[PDB]
């Protein structure tokens, strides 16, 4: 269980396709209609 | 139980030296594509407001940051590549866009990040003087890699024959100058473009506009912003010695943990402020509403 | 001669703090215990042995590591270029004093890729003479001259105490030079002192580099009976070259924040095991790493 | 009864060889 | 020569890439040559 949780964190450090891996450095670069697709990538990845 | 931040710390670089942008677009002579220049803008404030005032650009595209956010953002290294091209080549300066002739001269990295700027040079570069000093390579035995310029000019052994020095049938001179014409048609006017490689790698940011440096506050989670690092957590000094290089830190979850301030060389420790979880212990609403 | 690379080839790929995490990086590194080429530029101490002089051209792949054993600042600079002629540009570096004067201008001295540090009689001591071996026209684009003035030789014959380690990796018209310094002890090879290489300088050069060269400083006391360049019996510095390989290392940071240990991911199957398990504790049992 | 918790001699030899920052990262990420 | 003969104002394709058009093959090719307005050069696009 500890290793499962520990591998659940290291999925936050995954690009999943987007040009970053943290949602403060996508809204600090792109704009809503163009950052929404990057965040859609990141959110479907993190939800998976 | 999420504690909202109190205020909005901002810490941008110190000085307000204007960046020399007037000599980027509005300049006299722009070297041709076969040899373009590198303009390293270093340690200055770049107020893009005049770059919003100076609005005469025909085509303006970038693949990294957005112009909406170009103002409230920073960069660590900036480089500009100013030159001139055909009227039909202004669409060829794009990452991955395979040029029929625009790969021999200037290719854009598919990993590019920065805004390219183009505007019509009909009133400055197309004159009665022929302006045949604008040149471009037409063919070469290999296509160039994005940020490499083959300023060399040799003979071309077309037809598989050594044409050492002589220009004959299928021994042409590669550096064919631009067939420009003063006040020609729309498709053939000389277009004056310039790109900007915004090196957004997490290094000590220098080239960016000015924002209100607010004083540091400890043990108060605030919507701070260090060169775009829009983190909202408490602040503290960090015991462990940060690097003499870049001002940013990371962890396993790629959410910054310790930074160093732009202005003061004091170490910072970031931490998302008090987070817990409510749990509404309730008896049946048919029996009460007190939780 | 040939030797083995004990603890060399690691450099912070992107400088972030990374406190005590076992990060797995993929860049151009130098595999461990590989064939690193020794180059002992000893002064031939016998009448029969060949004059040991090491400035041969070295093919330049997409990466090249460097390491220079040193005791009196003998070896100074480096040179690159596609073919080192009027057609291709050729970068260069010079270390005539604490100041780091460099260029990019193509100066053709194919016969003499040397440098002159001759014994000056006026206030006789180890003195610098010829920091200029350039014999061609520049026609160049980049420039940089750092001038912190402090003028050192300190000639000696003791053990090679210092060594500087370099990484010249270029991709997309960018030149990156990582470097770290360490006091070594052994005279005959690379001691077992582990460290990584901080970056110092990045310069856009846009040239298709394919070759490599070096600059050595050869002249001795005037009391030597003959040509001090054809006859020189005080030069002993050596330098090592390792062609960097596309690897996938696993960098083990520490509490303080620097790369303490690392492990390859193709060196041994046990190293691949540690590379898959993501730690340095591999307990008993059969593991499945790759195909 | 020597311990505050009324464990035993053999229960204690067990509560020591399991042993169950990182927890702070998990706590911060939810 | 189709890279030599480079005078095309608008050049778009939705299948192969021009980078790979050289080192590739085809089994049947057909060409439809004609003329249109100046504002109709953008109308020749699938689904447009």
């Amino acid at each position: 269980n500890a290793q499962a949780l520990n591998t659940l964190v290291k999925q936050l450090s995954s690009n999943f396709g987007a040009i970053s891996s943290v949602l403060n450095d996508i809204l600090s670069r792109l704009d809503p209609p163009e950052a929404e697709v990057q965040i859609d990538r990141l959110i479907t990845g993190r939800l998976q | 139980f999420r504690v909202q931040p109190t205020e909005s710390i901002v810490r941008f670089p110190n000085i307000t030296n204007l960046c020399p942008f007037g000599e980027v677009f509005n300049a006299t002579r722009f070297a041709s594509v076969y040899a373009w220049n590198r303009k390293r803008i270093s340690n200055c404030v770049a107020d893009y407001s005049v770059l919003y005032n100076s609005a005469s650009f025909s085509t303006f595209k970038c693949y990294g940051v957005s112009p909406t956010k170009l103002n409230d953002l920073c960069f660590t290294n900036v480089y500009a590549d100013s030159f001139v091209i055909r009227g039909d080549e202004v669409r060829q300066i794009a990452p991955g866009q395979t040029g029929k002739i625009a790969d021999y001269n200037y290719k854009l990295p598919d990993d590019f990040t920065g805004c390219v700027i183009a505007w019509n040079s009909n009133n400055l570069d197309s004159k009665v003087g022929g302006n045949y000093n604008y040149l471009y390579r037409l063919f070469r035995k290999s296509n160039l890699k994005p940020f490499e310029r083959d300023i060399s000019t040799e003979i071309y052994q077309a037809g598989s024959t050594p044409c050492n020095g002589v220009e004959g049938f299928n021994c042409y001179f590669p550096l064919q100058s631009y067939g420009f014409q003063p006040t020609n048609g729309v498709g053939y006017q000389p277009y004056r473009v310039v790109v900007l490689s915004f090196e957004l790698l997490h290094a000590p940011a220098t080239v960016c506009g000015p924002k209100k440096s607010t004083n540091l506050v400890k043990n108060k989670c605030v919507n701070f912003n260090f060169n775009g690092l829009t983190g909202t957590g408490v602040l503290t000094e960090s015991n462990k010695k940060f690097l003499p290089f870049q001002q940013f830190g990371r962890d396993i979850a790629d959410t910054t943990d310790a930074v160093r301030d732009p202005q003061t060389l004091e170490i910072l420790d970031i931490t998302p402020c008090s987070f817990g979880g409510v749990s509404v212990i309730t008896p049946g609403t048919n029996t009460s509403n007190q939780v | 001669a040939y030797t083995n690379s004990f603890t060399r080839g690691v450099y912070y790929p992107d400088k972030v703090f990374r406190s005590s995490v076992l990060h797995s990086t993929q860049d151009l590194f130098l595999p461990f215990f590989s064939n690193v080429t020794w180059f002992h530029a000893i002064h031939v101490s016998g009448t029969n042995g060949t004059k040991r002089f090491d400035n041969p051209v070295l093919p330049f792949n997409d990466g090249v590591y460097f390491a220079s054993t040193e005791k009196s600042n003998i070896i100074r600079g480096w040179i690159f270029g596609t073919t080192l002629d009027s057609k291709t540009q050729s970068l260069l570096i010079v270390n005539n004093a604490t100041n780091v004067v460099i260029k990019v201008c193509e100066f053709q001295f194919c016969n003499d890729p040397f440098l002159g540090v001759y014994y000056h009689k006026n206030n006789k001591s180890w003195m610098e003479s010829e920091f200029r071996v350039y014999s061609s026209a520049n026609n160049c684009t980049f420039e940089y001259v750092s001038q912190p003035f402090l003028m050192d030789l300190e000639g000696k014959q003791g053990n090679f105490k210092n060594l500087r380690e370099f990484v010249f990796k270029n991709i997309d018209g960018y030149f990156k030079i990582y470097s770290k310094h360490t006091p070594i002890n052994l005279v005959r090879d690379l001691p077992q002192g582990f460290s990584a290489l901080e970056p110092l300088v990045d310069l856009p050069i846009g040239i298709n580099i394919t070759r490599f060269q070096t600059l050595l400083a050869l002249h001795r006391s005037y009391l030597t009976p003959g040509d001090s360049s054809s006859g020189w019996t005080a030069g002993a510095a050596a330098y090592y070259v390792g062609y960097l390989q596309p690897r996938t290392f696993l960098l083990k940071y520490n509490e303080n924040g620097t790369i303490t240990d690392a492990v390859d991911c193709a060196l041994d199957p046990l190293s691949e095991t540690k590379c898959t398990l993501k730690s340095f504790t591999v307990e008993k049992g059969i593991y499945q790493t790759s195909n | 009864p020597s311990k505050p918790s009324k464990r035993s001699f053999i229960e204690d030899l067990l509560f020591n060889k399991v042993t169950l920052d990182l927890i702070c990262a998990q706590k911060f990420n939810g």
